[PDB]
C-alpha cells in the first residue's frame, strides 16, 4: 500500500533496466502513469546528460568501488545514504544517484551480473523512499521532480 | 563513504545548473 515506494521503484527500475539492456519496456506505466511516464521521460533526458557530462567522475567511482556481485550492491547502499548526510536534499543529488545507478547497471550487464540490477534499483529506491520520504512528499513526489527539471522555453 | 562528498558536490552542481533553467 506504499504507493510512493511502488512508483519510485517503477521509475528507477525501468531506467536502470533500459539503460543496461538498451531496450525500452513498451508496457505502459502503472496507474498514476501520467506522472510516472513524465518522470521516466525526464529521467532519461537529465540522466543521460549527467552520465555523458560526468562520465569521468562516474568511471572513477565505479573503478574504486569494485562492484562485482550483489554484496557490493549492499555496500553501495551505505555510501548512497551519505549523499544527504550534510542535511541537504535536492533533486540534483537525487538524479545524480539514479544516474550513477544506471551507469553501474550497464557495468553489471557487461560482466554478466544482470541479476544484480534489480537489487541495485531496489537499494536506490530504499535509500530515497525509506530515508527521505518526508522531503519527497513535500515536493509532491515525482511531480516535483518533473516540474523542477522542466526547462522553461520563454520567447 | 569517503567518496561521499564527491557525490554531494556533483549533485549540487547539477541542481545549480537546472535551478537557473
Amino acid at each position: 500500500s506504499d504507493e510512493l515506494y511502488r512508483q519510485s521503484l517503477e521509475i528507477i527500475s525501468r531506467y536502470l533496466r533500459e539503460q543496461a539492456t538498451g531496450a525500452k519496456d513498451t508496457k505502459p506505466m502503472g496507474r498514476s502513469g501520467a506522472t510516472s511516464r513524465k518522470a521516466l521521460e525526464t529521467l532519461r533526458r537529465v540522466g543521460d546528460g549527467v552520465q555523458r557530462n560526468h562520465e569521468t567522475a562516474f568511471q572513477g567511482m565505479l573503478r574504486k568501488l569494485d562492484i562485482k556481485n550483489e554484496d557490493d550492491v549492499k555496500s553501495l547502499s551505505r555510501v548512497m545514504i551519505h549523499v544527504f548526510s550534510d542535511g541537504v536534499t535536492n533533486w540534483g543529488r537525487i538524479v545524480t544517484l539514479i544516474s550513477f545507478g544506471a551507469f553501474v547497471a550497464k557495468h553489471l550487464k557487461t560482466i554478466n551480473q544482470e541479476s544484480c540490477i534489480e537489487p541495485l534499483a531496489e537499494s536506490i529506491t530504499d535509500v530515497l523512499v525509506r530515508t527521505k520520504r518526508d522531503w519527497l512528499v513535500k515536493q509532491r513526489g515525482w511531480d516535483g521532480f518533473v516540474e523542477f527539471f522542466h526547462v522553461e522555453d520563454l520567447e | 563513504i569517503w567518496l561521499a562528498q564527491g557525490a554531494r558536490r556533483l549533485g549540487d552542481e547539477i541542481n545549480a545548473y537546472y535551478a537557473r533553467r
